[PDB]
């Protein structure tokens, strides 16, 4: 709740808006325009990584009460992390759920949106900092010590029989007067198996970044329909329950609807051509039915693809043999969607629905939305978010991240739309380039097993690849490739890896973590399964992201690191 | 004129002829109607168009414009001069004489 918080909201703030998301914007903007409506003048911020958090809050050492950063917080007890925070104002909303507790507890300076059925990490506190052994922080039996420190009568108090809490069972010896220190390890280790359990085995995200703030700024009497396709920008990123899971769906089908299908502010009078209110439909994730022919379209989506096997030719034999049993015209198929003519165009999706039924695929159709803005042409749910992913341009002016965020934050108005068509364009040729390496590297033979998973390392750096989003997309359409033909039923369910080279960073083998196949919710390890061979050897590795499934080494510490990291 | 479909007037008689009266965004730029005025103004008498406006529009011309071009492209001519010598008159006074014109795609 804030009903009641955000009149607290009046005074000086610093909004900031962590590290690259899509959550991030579109959460952010709209915040934006609240706050310049209730006449406040605030901050928004790049984030470049957490110790750019730190330095940005050692550039802000003011007494900013009202401090919001939204998308982030397991990271310390962060009391821990920032110290001069006394009785200072935080917000945090995030969505990497597997938090700490003492961020959670200390209710002082933090937001505990505690609401979820799980009630499972209640005395997670309760042992770890509530008890201990072999402390000082205690009395001893000489009379310089005379003074009672912290007494949590527990093991965070003495072990020589001084704990005047603690009251479950004897006093002096249980079987010895330092009893106490094993049945503290008993419930601390034998609950380590669940302290454990969290943020050292495994991680995910949780909910929206801003779908809640929706329903915040709806409370305020608010039918903003851009705000609608925004938060919808924010859900359809990680809506791919193949990346990170939506799972409402099927739910939120009722949700968003019923905000604002029930609400109809004009039922008659609508055909008009400003921002003629949202509508939704039942679509793909065929990749950009709209603006290109098929038969490139067709063709460097993973999942159209892999069930189809087109990288070689038959593939396109039995595609070709499809588009027969749907007529499509090879012309046709190389014209533009829309550069189509009618009929065809039309009736396209209309037959494809019901005639993919029987041929090797399921699962490409969607629930979505589209608009229009006039008369131009009739943008595409996710077209948007296939063109920001291609604004990450990493040029080497110096500018250009925190410059391309900007730019970004200010492309999804109704006004800046000469750069949406230049995303697009971007976003396109690098996508048929993903496609440029897989044939190169499958049958070159480059899928190195070694061992428990399937890894790959490359060589130099690709403007596309110089960055990791690329890389995981890299990693997420061969593994797919391969392991459709090349491979009895047994092991096609194992992880990945890959390298990826920054010949800008004087060299340092970048890394990213991905997860075997069709387990949408089983998934990383990797939230801290690289960590071992971190601990066995140890060289020189970070967990700079609060993304977790990532690192950065050097150029060649890595190869025995990974033979550490066999196991 | 048989009246029924392809007929001489259906499109003149509205269609075409307001399709750029309200040809409309704002900023109060987007039309053709600026852009006729103007050119005719230095003599130019033509002016420049899209073929993908009928999405814009409609969703019938196109796949008739194809079909029969020859005659739609010169109802567009027809189309053009009268509601521009509309325009033309500043007054009724100062159409000394009209003229033709030529449209582009």
């Amino acid at each position: 709740l804030r009903n009641d918080f955000y009149r607290q909201l009046v005074g000086k703030r610093i909004l900031i808006v962590v590290n690259y998301d899509i959550d991030a914007i579109c959460a952010s903007r709209i915040l934006q325009a609240l706050f310049k409506y209730d006449h406040m003048l605030y901050t928004v911020v790049p984030i470049m990584g957490v110790t750019g958090l730190k330095r940005a809050y050692g550039e802000h050492q003011g007494d900013v009460k009202y401090v919001v950063l939204v998308n982030c917080g397991g990271c310390v007890d962060i009391v821990e992390l920032l110290q001069p925070s006394d009785d200072v104002t935080f917000f945090i909303c995030d969505s990497h759920r597997p938090l700490d507790v003492c961020n959670i507890y200390s209710d002082r300076q933090v937001c505990i949106l505690g609401d979820a059925s799980l009630e499972e990490n209640i005395p997670a506190f309760e042992t770890i900092f509530y008890d201990s052994e072999g402390e000082d922080e205690d009395e001893d039996e000489s009379s310089d010590t005379e003074q009672q420190h912290d007494d949590s009568g527990a093991g965070e108090s003495d072990q020589e029989d001084q704990a005047p809490r603690s009251r479950k069972l004897s006093r002096l010896e249980r079987h010895e007067q330092r009893i106490l220190k094993q049945r503290a390890r008993r419930q601390w280790e034998s609950e380590r198996d669940r302290i454990m359990f969290e943020y050292t085995q495994f991680s995910y995200y949780g909910r929206s970044a801003a779908l809640m703030v929706f329903e915040l700024a709806w409370k305020l009497s608010k039918d903003n329909m851009d705000l609608l396709w925004w938060a919808i920008v924010g859900i359809t990123e990680q809506l791919l329950l193949g990346k990170i899971e939506s799972g409402a769906y099927t739910l939120e089908l009722e949700q968003i609807q019923s905000h604002v299908s029930r609400l109809t502010n004009k039922t008659n009078d609508q055909n008009t051509m400003s921002a003629s209110k949202i509508t939704f439909e039942n679509d793909l994730h065929l990749v950009l039915y709209r603006h290109w022919p098929v038969t490139e379209s067709m063709r460097y989506s993973r999942y159209s693809s892999c069930q189809l096997k087109l990288w070689t030719l038959r593939g396109e034999k039995r595609l070709h043999e499809l588009l027969l049993e749907m007529g499509l015209p090879l012309v046709h198929a190389r014209q533009t969607y829309g550069a189509m003519d009618l009929v065809l165009r039309k009736e396209f999706f209309s037959m494809v629905e019901r005639l993919a039924e029987k041929y090797d695929i399921a699962d490409i159709v969607y629930g979505t939305f589209t608009l229009s803005y006039g008369y131009r042409s009739r943008y595409a749910a996710a077209d948007y978010v296939y063109a920001l992913l291609a604004i990450m341009e990493s040029v080497k002016k110096h500018k250009t991240p925190e410059d391309c965020f900007l730019e970004a934050s200010d492309a999804l108005s109704r006004q800046h739309k000469q750069l949406l068509s230049a995303g697009i364009d971007q976003a396109k040729l690098l996508h048929a380039a993903v496609f440029r390496q897989v044939q190169s590297s499958l049958e070159a033979r480059q899928v190195h097993s070694a061992g428990s998973f399937f890894y790959y390392v490359l060589q130099e750096e690709h403007a596309f690849f110089s960055y990791p989003y690329a890389l995981g997309l890299l990693a997420r359409f061969l593994l797919r490739g391969h392991v459709a033909t090349s491979r009895a039923r047994q092991a096609s369910d194992l992880p990945l890896i890959a390298s990826c080279p920054l010949n800008a960073s004087e060299g340092m083998c970048l890394l990213v973590g991905i997860v075997p196949v069709r387990e949408d919710s089983p998934r990383n390890f990797f939230g801290k399964a690289f960590e071992q061979a971190a601990q066995k050897s140890g060289v020189a590795l970070l967990q700079d992201f609060f993304e977790p499934a990532v690192v950065q080494l050097r150029q060649s510490d890595l190869t025995r690191f990974l033979d550490s990291l066999t196991v | 004129n048989q009246q029924d479909a392809q007929i001489n007037l259906q499109a003149v008689k509205k269609k075409y002829k307001e399709f750029i009266r309200t040809f409309n965004e704002e900023n109060f730029f987007y039309k053709y109607r600026d852009t006729l005025k103007r050119n005719y103004l230095n003599g130019r008498y033509f002016l420049e168009i899209e073929m993908e406006d009928l999405v814009g529009f409609d969703e019938t011309l196109a796949d008739k414009l194809n079909k029969q071009p020859t005659e739609h492209l010169e109802i567009f001519e027809e189309a053009a001069r009268e509601v521009a010598d509309e325009i033309t008159a500043p007054r009724p006074e100062h159409e000394e004489h009209m003229h033709d014109i030529q449209i582009l795609l």
